[PDB]
RNA sequence: UUGACAUUGUGAAGUACUUAUUCAAUGAAGCGGAGCUGGACCACGUUCUAGCAUUCAAGGUCCCAUUCGGGGCUGAUCCGGGUU
RNA sequence: GCUUGUGACGGCCCGUGAAAAUCCACAGGAAGGAAUAGUUUUCAUGCCAGGUCGUACUGAUAACCGCAGCAGGUCUCCAAG
RNA sequence: GAUGGGGAAGCUCCGUUUCAAAGGCCUGAUUUUAUGCAGGCCACCAUCGAAAGGGAAUCCGGUUAAGAUUCCGGAACCUGG
C-alpha cells in the first residue's frame, strides 16, 4: 500500500515523464523514470522493419558497433532482403531489354 | 587499348545528367552592371 | 437472425434526422465501406483510406478514385474518350 | 453602429486559414527545356490525404535535368492514376491519364485538369474533385484554344498552356449530407473560422443592417447595387434577378 | 532444353553475394548427401576491377585491375541465369565437392581462381562478366 | 560489476598494472541437497569495471590465495 | 476456343500449376508450352520469358486474369501461370494456342 | 465611378512598332537567326517493368619533356551577349 | 481482481490526427595504402577534463489571489481491507 | 522581429527571401611567417519563441536542528580530447 511520488520537477503525465514502480533493496517502493521505448528502422522501399538491426533511439547508435547496425548484404541496414532481390531482377530484365 | 573503352554519353532529354556549358547570355548580373549597358541601348 | 427490416447500417442513428436523409446516407456508406476487387492481382482485398484513396491489402498498391467508390461512372466515360481520341492522333 | 462581421474579415487576425497539416501547395512542375521540346518521366510514389481538401495528392518523383539529384513535385491526383505508375510531361508526351502536355497538343473533346492559365503558372483552373476542363477549339494562326469551364463559361486560353489529362479523383463528396452540426465542425475545424454563421435579421442595428425591428424582418431591398460602399454589401450583391 | 550446364553464368540473388555475376563449374541436379536439393558449384567475382583510362601510368593501371575472387555451393532458386557463357576447363579441377568443407583447401582454389579471371580480364573478353550490375 | 570464469585470465587482471585493490568475501551457502560449503569470492578493482571470480571448492581456493601477487592490495573479509 | 482446348489436356496430360513449380519445370527442360495470366505483373511476365528464351519454349498470353485462368484449367483457386509437361488426346501445342 | 490634362514616344491608312510604364517566373539553362544531317514546309538520341544515372567524361586527336600527371580542340556546329 | 505498461488486431471520419535540431545505415569509389613492413581508435584495456544559473519552505478552511490567518477562486502524479 | 529595399512631414510603417555583388569548412600550394595563393564542394542567406512538445549520460545504502538522484561510501554511464 506504498505510494510514491515523481522524482523530478515536472508534475504531468507526459510521455517524458513516465514511470515504473520497483522495490528497491531498502525494502521500500520506489518510482523509476523510464525512458521511451524505441522503434525498429523500416526497410526504404516497402516500409517494412529491418530483421537483424538493433531497436535503439537516434543517438544511442553511436556508442553501438557497426555489425548491430547493417547486415553482410547489399543495402544491407536499409532495404530488406525481398526488395533488394526485386532490385537485381529489374536491373538484369531491363538492360536485356535495351540491347534488343 | 585492351583495357580503355570507348562509352559515348547520351545528352538528349531524359538522358543523363546535361554537362557544364558557358551560361554568360543568362547570368544574373549586378544591379550596376545592367544599369550602364541598358542604358546604352 | 435478421436483426433490422430497413434500416440496415444506419441504426446508429436511431430516430434522428429524418427518414429521407437517413435513407440517402445508407446507400453511400455501403458503398464506402464495402470491398472491392483489386485490377493488379486480382484479389478482393481493396477498401478506402480518406476519400478518394483506395488501398489493397495485398500487393500493396493504392489507386485514386471516387469519394464513395473505387471508380465514378463520369471517369468511366471518360477513359473511352481518351481512349477513342488516343487512337485517332496515332493511327 | 461598428464594423460588421464581413467588415472585420479583411483584417486577418482569427479568419486566416489554417494551414499547419497541409501537405504543401499543390503545383505543376516549373516549365523548363524538357518539358517545351520533349517530355520527361516522373513515378507516382504516394497518394495522400490533404487537410482541408477533398481531392487527394500525389507525390511525384522527377531527376534533375542538370545535377545529380531527385526532385519531388506535388500534384492534384486524377481517378485510375496508381502507385507505381510513370508519369510523362512535356510537348511530346502521350496522350493517357496523368499525362501533362499542352493543350495545343491534345484532339478536341480531351478532358483535362489542373489547367494553367497562362503558361508558367502551374496550374488555376479544374482544380476540386470531380471537376474538369473540356477543350472544345483551337486556333493555330492566333495561336489560342477555346475551353470550356466547369461553372460553363467559355474562355480563350493560349495553346502553350499545360493541363494534366483526367478529371480530379475524389467525385460525388458533397451528394453526401452531413446529417448534423457536428461534421460541419469538423469540416471547417481544418479550413478557417466560417462556421457556425449568425443570420443578421437576429442582430441589433448597431451590428448589421439587417438588425432590430418589433419583428424580424429585412424592412427594405436585399438587393445590393455594386456601386455600394463596404459596411453595406450585406445581401444579394448586384443581383440581376431574384426567385425560384 | 537444358540451360544449367557447366559454363552457364548466372547472377546471384541472395546470400552476401547477391547482385554478383557468377559462372556455372559443376552443377547437382538431383541433390546429395547434403544439400537436399538442386545446387551448382559457381566461382565469381566479388571485387570487380576498377574503370581505368590513358591517363593511368603503369603502377596504377595494376592496382585497379585487381580481381577478389569467390567460390560457393548455391541452390538453383537463388540463381538467375543468362545467356552468357565462360569457359571453365582452366580451374574445373580445383572447384569441386572436396575443395569445400577444408579449410586449407578453399584458399587454393581462390588463388587458381583468381589467375584465370585476371588474364581473362587481360586481352579484352567475356567484358560483360567483368562489367558490374548496377542497382 | 562484471564476472570471470577463467583462472587464467584472473591472473592476468592481477597484473594490468591499473589494479591495487582486491578483496576476498567467503561465503556460507547451501548447496542442492547438502551439507553448508564454503564460497569464496575474488574481487578485482579495475579502473573501470570490478571483476568477481567466484569457486565453490576450498580446496582450489587456498591454492589461488597464496598464488596472488605479493605486490597487490589484498582485503581479507 | 482455348478453353476447351485447355480442359482435355487436364484429362489426358500433364501439366503444371503455380510460379514456383513452373519455373522449376523450365529449368529441368521437362516444359512444352507455359499460359501466362494477363494481369501477371510485368517484371514476372518478363521473367518466365526469358526462361523460356533460354530454355526453347513456346509462350501463350492468355487474355484474363488469374481469377479466369484458373476456372479455364478447373480450379476454385486463381492461377497466374500454367505450365504444360505434356500434351494428351489434344492438338494445342501444334496450333496457334 | 466617369471625363480632361500630365506621365506620352514611333509608322501607316480611312491598326502597326518598341524603348517608357505594367504583370509573371526562374538559386535568370538552352532564346532568336542561320547552318548540317533526314523526311515530306516538319523532324533531327528518352514510353511493356516502383532498378540504375554524380568525380573538368570515356574514347579520338594535338602539346609537355616523362613521374605519380598536366594543357588545348573534338566529343557537345556557328552567330548576336535581348534571362524568359 | 485493481493500477499501469505493452503487443497483435478491429471500429470511426467531406476530421486521416506537428515541426526542427540531432544520430545512424546504404549507394558511390576520390584518395590512402604491405614484406622486413603497415593500417584499423565503429574490438578490448589504459589517461585527462566536464563551466554558468536554479535547488530551503508553503502549495492552501493560515505561507498564492480576493483590503484579512475571508465557508470563495486556483493546473497535476501516487491510491489499502 | 533586424538586415536589403519601398512608404511616411515625422514619431515610425510594410515585409522575412523579399527587384541585394548577402557567407565559410576539407585540404592542396609554402619549411623566408604565418597563412598569401591553386581545382572543387556548398548557396541552405539574422535572431527570438516550450522549467508539460523534441532531447547525449546514475543508481542503491547511509548521513543533518534545518541539505541531497546535488554531500559520504560503493557501484556505473555519457560527451569532448
Ligand atoms: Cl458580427
Ligand atoms: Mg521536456
Ligand atoms: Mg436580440
Ligand atoms: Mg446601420
Ligand atoms: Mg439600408
Ligand atoms: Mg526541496
Ligand atoms: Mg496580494
Ligand atoms: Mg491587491
Ligand atoms: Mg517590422
Ligand atoms: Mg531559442
Ligand atoms: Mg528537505
Ligand atoms: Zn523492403
Ligand atoms: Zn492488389
Amino acid at each position: 500500500a506504498q505510494r510514491v511520488t515523481f522524482r523530478r520537477r515536472n508534475p504531468y503525465n507526459t510521455r517524458s515523464n513516465k514511470i515504473k514502480v520497483v522495490k528497491t533493496p531498502g525494502g521500500i517502493l520506489r518510482a523509476q523514470h523510464v525512458k521511451k521505448l524505441a522503434t525498429r528502422p523500416k526497410c526504404g522501399d516497402c516500409g517494412s522493419a529491418l530483421q537483424g538491426i538493433s531497436t535503439l533511439r537516434p543517438r544511442q547508435y553511436a556508442t553501438v558497433s557497426k555489425t548491430h547496425k547493417t547486415v553482410s548484404r547489399a543495402y544491407g541496414g536499409s532495404r530488406c532482403a525481398n526488395c533488394v532481390k526485386e532490385r537485381i531482377i529489374r536491373a538484369f530484365l531491363i538492360e536485356e531489354q535495351k540491347i534488343v | 587499348n585492351p583495357l580503355t573503352h570507348s562509352t559515348p554519353k547520351n545528352f538528349g532529354i531524359g538522358q543523363a545528367v546535361q554537362p557544364k556549358r558557358n551560361l554568360s547570355r543568362y547570368v544574373k548580373w549586378p544591379e550596376y552592371v545592367r544599369v550602364q549597358r541598358q542604358k546604352k541601348i | 437472425a435478421k436483426r433490422t427490416k430497413k434500416v440496415g447500417i444506419t441504426g446508429k442513428y436511431g430516430v434522428r434526422y429524418g427518414s429521407s436523409l437517413r435513407r440517402q446516407v445508407k446507400k453511400l456508406e455501403i458503398q464506402q465501406h464495402a470491398r472491392y476487387d483489386c485490377s493488379f492481382c486480382g484479389k478482393k482485398t481493396v477498401k478506402r483510406g480518406a476519400a478518394g484513396i483506395w488501398t489493397c491489402s495485398c500487393c500493396k498498391k493504392t489507386v485514386a478514385g471516387g469519394a464513395y467508390t473505387v471508380s465514378t461512372a463520369a471517369a468511366a466515360t471518360v477513359r473511352s474518350t481518351i481512349r477513342r481520341l488516343r487512337e485517332m492522333v496515332e493511327a | 453602429g461598428r464594423v460588421i462581421r464581413n467588415q472585420r474579415k479583411g483584417a486577418g487576425s482569427i479568419f486566416t486559414s489554417h494551414t499547419r497539416l497541409r501537405q504543401g501547395a499543390a503545383k505543376l512542375r516549373t516549365l523548363d527545356y524538357a518539358e517545351r521540346h520533349g517530355y520527361i518521366r516522373g513515378i507516382v510514389k504516394q497518394i495522400v490525404h490533404d487537410s482541408g481538401r477533398g481531392a487527394p495528392l500525389a507525390k511525384v518523383v522527377f531527376r534533375d535535368p542538370y545535377k545529380y539529384r531527385l526532385r519531388e513535385e506535388i500534384f492534384i491526383a486524377n481517378e485510375g492514376v496508381h502507385t507505381g505508375q510513370f508519369i510523362y510531361a512535356g510537348k511530346k508526351a502521350s496522350l493517357n491519364v496523368g499525362n501533362v502536355l499542352p493543350l495545343g497538343s491534345v484532339p478536341e473533346g480531351t478532358i483535362v485538369s489542373n489547367v494553367e492559365e497562362k503558361p508558367g503558372d502551374r496550374g488555376a483552373l479544374a482544380r476540386a474533385s470531380g471537376n474538369y476542363v473540356i477543350i472544345i477549339g483551337h486556333n493555330p494562326d492566333e495561336n489560342k484554344t477555346r475551353v470550356r469551364l466547369p461553372s460553363g463559361a467559355k474562355k480563350v486560353i493560349s495553346s502553350d498552356a499545360r493541363g494534366v489529362i483526367g478529371v480530379i479523383a475524389g467525385g460525388g463528396r458533397v451528394d453526401k449530407p452531413l446529417l448534423k452540426a457536428g461534421r460541419a465542425f469538423h469540416k471547417y475545424r481544418l479550413k478557417r473560422n466560417s462556421w457556425p454563421k449568425t443570420r443578421g435579421v437576429a442582430m441589433n442595428p448597431v451590428d448589421h443592417p439587417h438588425g432590430g425591428g418589433n419583428h424580424q424582418h429585412i424592412g427594405k431591398a436585399s438587393t445590393i447595387s455594386r456601386g455600394a460602399v463596404s459596411g453595406q454589401k450585406a445581401g444579394l450583391i448586384a443581383a440581376r434577378r431574384t426567385g425560384l | 532444353a537444358k540451360f544449367l550446364k557447366a559454363g552457364k553464368v548466372a547472377v546471384v540473388v541472395r546470400g552476401r553475394y547477391a547482385g554478383k555475376k557468377v559462372v556455372i563449374v559443376k552443377p547437382h541436379d538431383e541433390g546429395s548427401k547434403s544439400h537436399p536439393f538442386g545446387h551448382a558449384l559457381v566461382a565469381g567475382i566479388e571485387r570487380y576491377p576498377l574503370k581505368v583510362t590513358k591517363k593511368h601510368g603503369a603502377k596504377k593501371v595494376a592496382k585497379r585491375t585487381k580481381i577478389k575472387p569467390f567460390i560457393k555451393v548455391v541452390n538453383y532458386n537463388h540463381l538467375l541465369p543468362t545467356r552468357y557463357t565462360l569457359d571453365v576447363e582452366a580451374f574445373k579441377s580445383v572447384v569441386s565437392t572436396e575443395t569445400f568443407e577444408q579449410p586449407s583447401q578453399r584458399e587454393e582454389a581462390k588463388k587458381v581462381v583468381k589467375k584465370a579471371f585476371e588474364e581473362r580480364h587481360q586481352a579484352g573478353k567475356n567484358q560483360w562478366f567483368f562489367s558490374k550490375l548496377r542497382f | 560489476a562484471r564476472e570471470i570464469t577463467d583462472i587464467k585470465q584472473f591472473l592476468e587482471l592481477t597484473r594490468r598494472a591499473d589494479v591495487k585493490t582486491a578483496t576476498v568475501k567467503i561465503n556460507k551457502k547451501l548447496n542442492k541437497a547438502g551439507k553448508p560449503f564454503r564460497q569464496t569470492k575474488f574481487k578485482v578493482r579495475g579502473s573501470s569495471s570490478l571483476y568477481t571470480l567466484v569457486i565453490n571448492d576450498a580446496g582450489k581456493a587456498k591454492k589461488l590465495i597464496q598464488s596472488l601477487p605479493p605486490t597487490l592490495k589484498v582485503n581479507r573479509l | 476456343s482455348i478453353n476447351q482446348k485447355l480442359a482435355l489436356v487436364i484429362k489426358s496430360g500433364k501439366y503444371t500449376l503455380g510460379y514456383k513449380s513452373t519455373v522449376k519445370s523450365l529449368r529441368q527442360g521437362k516444359s512444352k508450352l507455359i499460359i501466362i495470366a494477363a494481369n501477371t505483373p510485368v517484371l514476372r511476365k518478363s521473367e518466365l520469358e526469358y526462361y523460356a528464351m533460354l530454355s526453347k519454349t513456346k509462350v501463350y498470353y492468355f487474355q484474363g486474369g488469374n481469377n479466369e485462368l484458373g476456372t479455364a484449367v478447373g480450379k476454385l483457386f486463381r492461377v497466374g501461370v500454367v505450365s504444360i509437361l505434356e500434351a494428351g488426346d489434344s492438338d494445342i501445342l501444334t496450333t496457334l494456342a
